């Protein structure tokens, strides 16, 4: 009943932070379909001023209906709170949470054979920590905030003096909500190194541990070096703002550059803690449904481990602009284009895996095809930002947009879908319809180009980041985009209907391996569910 | 003057290049695009082929290989080759966007919430640029009757609204302008994409940039770092003119 969240369980908790993270996921979504209301058209229709001398409840409902333009004074700090919401939402308590916090804590100690995490208990206050930022991100919102509205308007970044000279407390808000997933995940890595370590059953070699296990693994290290510096970071804005320090102000000798190093150390390996675990599932997924063992195994744990070291040498790939000098753009350009070597080792091994085998076209092989051809997508275009001279025209513009959510969007979210599909049945003990699966994925794969393969012609005209309104001739590709966000949502809204149905009247799942024998984990080994005490 | 640094309504490739370190992004930007659509098609088409040749209907028993030592050491060196590749191209047009060569004009800009201040220090000139349509001129960031007048008579026309600019940087064609860059209050970014150019305005640090202009018109850029509520509202325009109207300019500004 209400004990569900007072589980020490790695399953319970497991399931907890999937279904947590996908409302959370709902919520940051909706606000990009307002955000995406307001880009289909030149001119500010739906984020008026004149909203704001209503209740909190008339406001919202009057801001969701269009104003002639003659009615309509732009009100750009609600486009920064949305913008800002929306990324932080992402970043912090919506994807890592999902694939690290819940596929990683439920399946994990399954593909090594442990019986539980390490630390049980730990591992509940992990989710609670999660849940605690949440609120905190989410208050923020609501909460005095700049230009005498509510909210933070300061990018998910928090770059200051921006960040440090916001008005009211909705930044200090948004400070805490950060430190409480840094300690969240902090203590879900803990417990994932721990357990990887010591807790492996009997036979069960370094060599022999599944792909998502090692996937997991590497993330979680990743996490112990990024996130304390994070915390160093957000806490010297915090100070700026009330302790009266001065690290980043240059009327007392600070530099708002230096929170850039700090914050961007944190800032890229974030992006691998993302990804990682979702390279993992791809791995599990292929094999299965190409069913044939995957190909280079040891290059494949050998290239996430390169990726996940590399990922902390090349941050200032995020600072080519802002005055860093010709031997650092060199330097950071460079080593920013070695990790494209050990991820393509990863993309044509996948291939290579479905090469010679016999494929079977279910949804979760679909979302892990769509992976490889749109991540490639994404990877490829953030190799054109690696190169200093060009990324001087495309540096805070759409083009960058679409870059990163081809790779978060198009490519971590595929995995999600991927392991959601895989394992349904494994933790729920009801199958997905497969027609609606497959449905699903299309719907996605439309709408998901639809809204960001034209945001690259967005930025190769110009048009900056983080702006309510462009000028006119923008308009077309805004509007295709808008449109591809639509059709997006739908597919979403319909994912949330395939989840009910199979939760409510699905299929029910009689056998231990649903799927075939090159399913050869240890998961497929028990029943459907799990036993409440497995191993 | 002709508007040439600006966006084109369906437009999908850079903004018209005014400037050669300009011309060197489009051509390296083009350089690297070819490759990366060959990758990417290249890869697409080995899946779509895989799918079809290997589909569980047409191939019944899998394979069981996962090395072949030839081609895993051919997909390690050609992708390091590549890389080295765009390198070698990309490189030295980093080190030209980036030495900052000996100006025939300077001028210093500030970024303010939510404006740009210029000064050019050989002539003693300042003045600062708002937005046409932003409440310095008696708007409030949107389009409207009064606003499509005021655009009309600075020699825009309403399809400039978001670029245009009540006061313009001019500068004279086919000579070195080197702009330094700072902010006054919160980081702001300076660019104009005909230019090629593009620096943050950050408060303490004063940073450099160049551009050389190769043909007269009006450019446009737009402030390129969130910078707070008129972020999307405080714009460039800069006016290349020739020698002997820039000369014209600077003594309209001359006080006797
Ligand atoms: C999952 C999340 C994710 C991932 C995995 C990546 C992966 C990569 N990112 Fe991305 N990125 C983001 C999320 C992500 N990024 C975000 C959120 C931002 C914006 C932050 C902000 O400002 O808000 C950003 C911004 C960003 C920038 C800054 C742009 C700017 O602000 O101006 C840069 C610059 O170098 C960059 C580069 C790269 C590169 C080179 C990779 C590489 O890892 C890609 C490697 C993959 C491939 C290259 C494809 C597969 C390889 C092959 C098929 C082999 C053959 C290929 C070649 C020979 C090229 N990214
Ligand atoms: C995971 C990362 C992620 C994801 C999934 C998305 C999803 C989307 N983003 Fe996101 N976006 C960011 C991260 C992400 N965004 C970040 C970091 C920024 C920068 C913020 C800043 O500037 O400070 C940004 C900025 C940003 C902008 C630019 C704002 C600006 O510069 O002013 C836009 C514009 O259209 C946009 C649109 C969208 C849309 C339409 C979607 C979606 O509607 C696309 C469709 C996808 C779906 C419908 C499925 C989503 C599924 C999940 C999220 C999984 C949920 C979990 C479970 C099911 C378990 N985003
Ligand atoms: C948008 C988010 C998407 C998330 C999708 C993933 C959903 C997975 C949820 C599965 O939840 C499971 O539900 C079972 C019920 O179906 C539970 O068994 C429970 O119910 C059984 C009866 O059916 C009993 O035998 C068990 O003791 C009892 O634990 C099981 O423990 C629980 O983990
Ligand atoms: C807010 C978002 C809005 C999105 C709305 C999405 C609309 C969904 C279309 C409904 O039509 C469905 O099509 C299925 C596929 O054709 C049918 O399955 C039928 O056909 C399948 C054959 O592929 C079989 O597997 C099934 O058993 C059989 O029920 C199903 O009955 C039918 O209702
Ligand atoms: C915004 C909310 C969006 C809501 C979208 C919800 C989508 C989920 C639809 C599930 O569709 C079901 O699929 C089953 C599996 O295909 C069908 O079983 C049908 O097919 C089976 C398999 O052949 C038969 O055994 C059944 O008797 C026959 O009813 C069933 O009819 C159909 O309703
Ligand atoms: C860079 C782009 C990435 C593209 C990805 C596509 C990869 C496809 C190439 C794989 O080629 C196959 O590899 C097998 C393993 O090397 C060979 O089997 C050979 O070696 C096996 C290993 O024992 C034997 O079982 C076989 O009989 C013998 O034919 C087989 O001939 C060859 O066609
Ligand atoms: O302008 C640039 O001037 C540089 C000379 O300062 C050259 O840089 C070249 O010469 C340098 C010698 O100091 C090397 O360090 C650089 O890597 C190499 O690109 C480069 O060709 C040239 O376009
Ligand atoms: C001029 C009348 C056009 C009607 C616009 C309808 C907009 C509906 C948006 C509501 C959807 C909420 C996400
Ligand atoms: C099993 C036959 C159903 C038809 C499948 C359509 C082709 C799927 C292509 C997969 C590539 C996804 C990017
Ligand atoms: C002119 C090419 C159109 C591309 C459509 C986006 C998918
Ligand atoms: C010129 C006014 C255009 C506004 C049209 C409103 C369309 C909104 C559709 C929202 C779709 C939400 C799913
Ligand atoms: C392989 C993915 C690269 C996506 C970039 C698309 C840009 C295409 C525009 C071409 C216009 C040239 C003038
Ligand atoms: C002289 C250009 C060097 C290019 C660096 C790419 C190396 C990554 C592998
Ligand atoms: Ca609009
Ligand atoms: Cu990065
Ligand atoms: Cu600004
Ligand atoms: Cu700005
Ligand atoms: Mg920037
Ligand atoms: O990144």
């Amino acid at each position: 009943f209400t004990r569900w969240f007072m589980s020490t369980n790695h399953k319970d908790i497991g399931v907890l932070y999937l279904f947590t993270g996908g409302l959370v996921g709902l919520i940051s979504v909706a606000f990009t379909v307002y955000m995406r209301m307001e880009l289909m058209a030149p001119g500010v229709q739906f984020m008026c001023a004149e909203h704001l001398e209503s209740g909190l409840v008339k406001g919202f409902f009057q801001s969701l209906w269009p104003s002639a333009v003659e009615n309509c004074t732009p009100n750009g700090h609600l486009w920064n709170v949305m913008i800002t919401g929306h990324g932080i939402l992402m970043m912090f308590f919506v994807v890592i949470p999902a694939l690290f916090g819940g596929f990683g804590n439920y399946f994990m100690p399954l593909h090594i054979g442990a019986p539980d995490m390490a630390f049980p208990r730990m591992n509940n206050l992990s989710y609670w920590l999660y849940v605690a930022g949440t609120s905190l991100a989410v208050a923020s919102l609501f909460a005095p905030g700049g230009n005498g509205q509510l909210g933070s308007g300061i990018g998910w970044v928090l770059y200051p003096p921006l960040s440090t000279s916001e008005s009211g407390y909705s930044t200090d808000l948004a400070i805490f909500a950060v430190h409480l997933s840094g300690a969240s995940s902090i203590l879900g890595a803990i417990n994932m190194i721990t357990t990887f370590l010591n807790m492996r059953a009997p036979g069960m070699t370094m060599h022999k541990v599944p792909l998502f296990a090692w996937s997991i693994f590497v993330t979680a290290w990743l996490i112990l070096l990024a996130l304390p510096v994070l915390a160093g970071a957000i806490t010297m804005l915090l100070t700026d703002r009330n302790f009266g320090t001065t690290f980043f102000q240059p009327s007392g000798g600070g530099d708002p550059v230096l929170y850039q190093h700090i914050l961007w150390f944190f800032g890229h390996p974030e992006v691998y803690i993302i990804v990682l675990p979702a390279f993992g599932i791809v791995s599990h997924v292929i094999a299965t449904f190409a069913k044939k063992p995957i190909f280079g195994y040891l290059p494949m744990v050998y290239a996430m481990v390169a990726i996940g070291v590399l990922g902390f040498v090349v941050w200032a790939h995020h600072m080519y602009t802002a005055g860093l000098s010709l031997t650092q753009q060199s330097y950071f350009m460079m080593a920013t284009m070695v990790i494209a070597v050990p991820t393509g080792i990863k993309i044509f091994s996948w291939i290579a895996t479905m090469w010679g085998g016999s494929i079977e076209l279910k949804t979760p092989m679909l979302w892990a095809l769509g992976f490889l051809f749109l991540f490639t997508v994404g990877g490829v275009t953030g190799i054109v930002l690696s190169q200093a001279s060009v990324d001087r025209y495309y540096h805070d513009t759409y083009y960058v947009v679409a870059h990163f959510h081809y790779v978060m969007s198009l490519g971590a979210v595929f995995g999600i879908f991927a392991g959601i599909y895989f394992w349904i049945g494994k933790m729920s003990g009801r199958q997905y319809p497969e027609w609606a699966g497959k449905l699903h994925f299309w719907m996605m794969f439309v709408g998901a180009n639809l809204t960001f393969f034209p945001q690259h012609f967005l930025g190769r005209q110009g048009m900056p980041r983080r702006y309510i309104d462009y000028p006119e001739a923008f308009a077309t590709w805004n509007f295709v985009s808008s449109l591809g966000a639509f059709l997006s949502f739908a597919s979403f809204l319909f994912f949330l209907g395939v989840i009910f149905y199979t939760l409510t009247r699905g299929a029910r799942v009689t056998a231990n391996n649903y799927w075939n024998e090159h399913a050869d984990t240890l998961e497929w080994t028990l029943t459907s569910p799990p036993p409440e005490h497995t191993f | 003057l002709e508007i040439i640094g600006r966006p084109q309504p369906g437009g999908t490739g850079f903004q018209p290049s005014a400037s050669p370190v300009a011309t060197q992004i489009h051509w390296l930007d083009g350089f690297i695009l070819v490759i990366i659509a060959a990758i990417t098609i290249f890869v697409t088409l080995l899946i779509l082929y895989a799918v079809w040749r290997f589909h569980e209907k047409r191939n019944k028993v899998p394979a069981r290989f996962t090395h072949n030592s030839p081609l895993e050491i051919a997909w390690t060196i050609v992708p390091i080759v590549i890389l080295v590749a765009i390198g070698a191209f990309s490189l030295p047009v980093l080190f030209n966007q980036q030495e900052i060569p000996e100006a025939d004009v300077t001028v210093k800009v500030t970024g303010y919430q939510w404006y740009w201040g210029y000064e050019y220090p050989d002539e003693e000139i300042s003045f600062e640029s708002y937005m046409i349509g932003s409440p310095a001129t008696g708007g409030d960031n949107r389009m409207s009757p009064e606003v499509e007048q005021q655009l009309i008579e600075a020699g825009y026309s309403r399809d400039e609204f978001l670029l245009a600019t009540d006061t313009a940087m001019v500068v004279p064609v086919n000579k070195t302008v080197v702009v330094q860059v700072t902010g006054a209050d919160v980081i702001h970014s300076w660019t104009v994409p005909a230019f090629g150019v593009k620096q943050d305005a950050v408060p303490g640090r004063l940073a450099q940039l160049w551009f050389r202009a190769e043909r007269e018109g009006i450019f446009f850029g737009q402030c390129s770092e969130l910078c707070g509520i008129s972020h999307a509202y405080m714009p460039i325009t800069v006016k290349v003119v020739s020698e002997e109207a820039y000369a014209a300019w600077l003594e309209q500004h001359h006080h006797h």
